[PDB]
């Protein structure tokens, strides 16, 4: 019975984080978090961080807790109001050719293929997902506090007032927070590599 | 050294003989000397003759007996032994003795020198200003001491066949620099080694592998060919690996009575439909524009900067359609007729002793760029736009007097180094930058405007082009409706096969082709159809270019790089400065390359592998 622990946990990750979470994953992680920390008696404050972190870690499409509103996809405009702790599955640079992004990134050298005789603002676009639902989040402003190397599984906040368009949502730096974490199962197959490679045509992806 | 020290070691002197790099330059040399009253007489070649006249050195009066050499006088090559390709195994050609000899063509010429060093008690050497010029100095130096091994030698400076440059030449004789001349001995050493040893390694194992394909076909190879077909071979190869991607763009366009205005995206352009089409949707619904800012600046056209042989070479293949190889042949003919300065130096800088003013002033009797000419004295004078390179010998290739007798290429190269050194010695165009940034929906979009208020050098230069692009009034906080929003597809485009100008200046970046020699490699490359133009006219691998540097580039180590050859250049320029000796350099050149020869032919199954992808089996 991890159910007192449970409630005060839920409490504090909806008042620090806005985060929503199942009671059942919830009271199996602190069960595990108990028998990590064997030998102690954690407080509360302890607790809700480590709960977090496991958080941060867990693949929102294993969780089924949905967050996002009902048939957001079905409605092509409208705005959106509320907060929501995400997840980005994937991550690209739409203002930049995926062949120059990705030769850039194999660290090869094409200086002498821009040489000649004769004398734009970043916009990513991500894979956001509450684990049932998948959307898009476009950077309508400059939100520097996302990068394309951010860990496939990454966690984030998208709040306030969002206008959205065809399933993608016009995030500006005031509507989003980075919250942290990744999923291994992510890293694999959504590595900025292989996400560009798919662009370019690249098979066995 | 001093005019004392000179005088004393020109007394007793009666004959002076002296010797050019060609016919011509003798005549020439001779006739400003003398003006005109030279007599000719008739050597042992044909085509070199001897122009006898009194003249003046150091405080004697003297007969100067002009003659002439055709280029260089000697040829190297292996002793007899090696020189066979079935004598011996290509490696031992990286230490097999090497000589220089007389060609039967130039022996005429060699037992002309001979027989006047007799009847001479000095030499000036007046070969061509340049390291080669150096090196054919120091052959006519060698045939010369042979006769008489006490012979007085002098060195005639000069950078142009004209009768001040000339006088002043006589007046300042210096002794022949042994360090330039040895940098060359070095090169011709290398290029011969690395040349036979390679060269033979591989024409003889491709000519046993395809004998259908390469049968009796010279498969050369060159310490710097090779790196130069490499950046071909490379550029080909980023066309074939590059994949374009299709982007959309937002286009706003407004019409004005005479003209429509087009306003660009501040984003640009985006690599995916959905995050367009959304913008786009925005736009069409409230597509009100409002004028945001509406800047402007003052915007210059630079005039351009003191000429070189490199920008030359370039300069006149993009503008004049001439080829490097041309170029520098009808640029050596101006040169040595007296219209053009020394066409082979590195010197952007015009030095403070060259007269600028009379150089300017010699050009007002043309009918076409006189008039502009006259305008650069009547603005108080040539203002030149200097680089930051000197060779210390040369000054900016230049027009040293003005004639309107040229005809064909001969008169379009005149023409340009005319107008370049014209422009160079005006004033920069300038004129005033304008641009209008629009809101549609919190989507930025821009507009931008050209007023040119003085021309400037550009009256004299046609080979660049300004043009004016004048936009309408647009008021600072103005509402309007644009002609047309749309949502456009374009696609990214691939680089383009190198031109000349494009491989010279790859060349230029990596060091080598260096001392005025790129046309000479480029031109190789062409010749041994390694290499091919297109059209456009690009340069294209052949199949045997193409799985040679493929070849070589699998056995591991990187050979189609310039790097080695740079590194090659970089000891010979070391050697001119006698920052570095001939001995030192030859070792450890020879020692890198016998190296990369024994890697090659360890692994020289590669090469047929290479190949093997265009000519299929073979054995
Ligand atoms: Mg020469």
């Amino acid at each position: 019975n991890v159910t007192s622990i449970a409630l005060r946990a839920e409490t504090w990750l909806l008042a620090a984080w806005h985060v929503k979470v199942p009671p059942m994953w919830l009271e199996a992680c602190i069960n595990w978090i108990q028998e990590e920390n064997n030998n102690v008696n954690l407080s509360q404050a302890q607790m809700n961080k480590q709960v977090f972190e496991q958080w941060l870690l867990t693949d929102l499409r294993d969780l089924e807790h949905p967050l996002l509103p009902d048939g957001i996809l079905e409605i092509p405009k409208g705005e959106l109001n509320g907060f929501y702790a995400l997840q980005i599955n994937s991550l690209v640079d739409v203002s930049q050719p995926a062949y120059s992004q990705i030769q850039k990134l194999r660290g090869k050298n094409t200086t002498n293929d821009l040489v000649t005789a004769e004398a734009p603002s970043r916009m990513l676009m991500l894979q956001l997902t509450d684990g049932i639902v998948q959307i898009q989040g476009m950077e309508y402003q400059p939100i520097p506090i996302l990068h394309s190397d951010l860990p496939p599984g990454t966690k984030i906040l998208i709040y306030g007032n969002i206008s959205f368009r065809l399933g993608v949502l016009l995030l500006k730096p005031e509507n989003v927070k980075v919250l942290g974490g990744e999923v291994d199962a992510l890293l694999e197959e959504y590595a900025q590599e292989k996400v560009l490679a798919r662009l370019i045509g690249e098979p066995d992806l | 050294f001093s005019r004392a020290a000179m005088e004393m070691a020109l007394r007793g002197v009666r004959k002076v003989l002296c010797v050019a790099e060609k016919n011509d330059a003798a005549k020439g040399i001779a006739d400003l000397l003398s003006n005109g009253r030279m007599r000719r007489r008739e050597g042992l070649s044909k085509f070199n003759k001897i122009y006898e006249f009194d003249y003046h050195l150091y405080g004697q009066n003297v007969t100067m007996v002009m003659t002439s050499v055709s280029g260089h006088l000697l040829a190297h090559d292996f002793q007899m032994q090696f020189r066979k390709w079935q004598s011996c195994n290509p490696l031992v050609l990286f230490e097999a003795e090497i000589e220089k000899y007389c060609p039967e063509n130039f022996v005429d010429i060699k037992k002309t020198l001979e027989r006047e060093t007799r009847q001479c008690q000095a030499l000036v050497i007046w070969t061509d200003c340049d390291r080669e010029g150096e090196n054919i100095g120091f052959e006519i130096i060698h045939v010369c001491k042979a006769v008489k091994p006490n012979l007085q030698v002098l060195r005639a400076r000069f950078s142009e066949i004209t009768p001040h440059a000339v006088r002043t030449a006589c007046e300042n004789l210096t002794e022949p620099d042994q360090r330039v001349s040895d940098a060359v001995d070095v090169r011709q050493e290398l290029d011969l080694r690395i040349g036979a040893a390679f060269t033979r390694f591989q024409t003889l194992r491709l000519q046993r592998i395809f004998p259908e394909v390469l049968a009796e076909q010279l498969i050369s190879y060159g310490s710097c060919q090779f790196p130069t077909l490499g950046f071909v071979v490379e550029r080909f190869k980023a066309i074939q690996a590059f994949v374009p991607e299709i982007f959309h763009r937002i286009k706003v366009t407004h019409d004005h009575k005479d003209g429509i205005v087009e306003f660009n995206w501040k984003r640009h352009r985006l690599f995916n439909h959905t995050a367009c089409l959304v913008l786009y949707q925005l736009c069409v619904e409230d597509p009100m524009a409002t004028v945001v800012e509406v800047r402007s600046k003052p915007k210059s056209k630079w005039r351009p900067q003191a000429l070189d042989t490199v920008e030359l070479e370039k300069l006149a293949s993009r503008k004049l359609r001439i080829n490097a190889k041309e170029t520098m042949r009808i640029a050596e003919k101006l040169y040595t007729q007296g219209y053009i300065s020394y066409p082979r130096t590195e010197t952007n800088i015009f030095p403070r002793d060259l007269n600028l003013t009379v150089l300017v002033e010699q050009q007002t009797p043309d009918p076409r760029w006189g008039a502009f000419a006259q305008s650069i004295l009547e603005r108080g004078g040539p203002t030149p736009r200097n680089g930051n390179k000197s060779d210390q010998a040369h000054p900016p290739i230049h027009p040293t007097k003005y004639t309107n007798n040229l005809q064909g290429d001969e008169q379009r190269l005149y023409e340009f180094i005319v107008r370049h050194f014209l422009a160079c010695c005006s004033q920069d165009a300038q004129g005033q930058e304008t641009t209008v940034e629009i809101d549609i929906a919190q989507e930025r979009f821009v507009a931008h405007g050209l007023m040119i208020l003085a021309r400037n050098y550009l009256d004299v230069y046609p080979y660049d082009h300004w043009s004016d692009k004048i936009l309408p009034v647009y008021e600072q906080g103005s509402h309007f409706q644009p002609s047309t929003v749309e949502m456009v597809d374009g696609e990214t485009s691939p680089p383009k096969l190198l031109t000349e100008a494009d491989l010279i200046a790859l060349m230029e970046k990596h060091g080598i082709g260096t001392d005025a020699t790129h046309a000479e490699h480029i031109e190789t490359i062409k010749a041994r159809m390694y290499v091919g133009l297109t059209p456009d006219k690009r340069f294209l691998p052949g199949h045997l270019g193409m799985g040679l540097v493929e070849g070589y580039d699998s056995m591991g180590y990187e050979m189609s790089k310039p790097d080695l050859r740079a590194e090659l250049e970089a000891d010979l320029k070391l050697i001119c400065d006698g920052k570095k000796d001939k001995f030192v350099v030859l070792r450890q050149q020879v020692q890198k390359y016998k190296q990369v020869f024994i890697e090659a032919v360890a692994k020289a199954k590669k090469l047929d592998e290479a190949l093997a992808q265009y000519f299929g089996n073979g054995t």
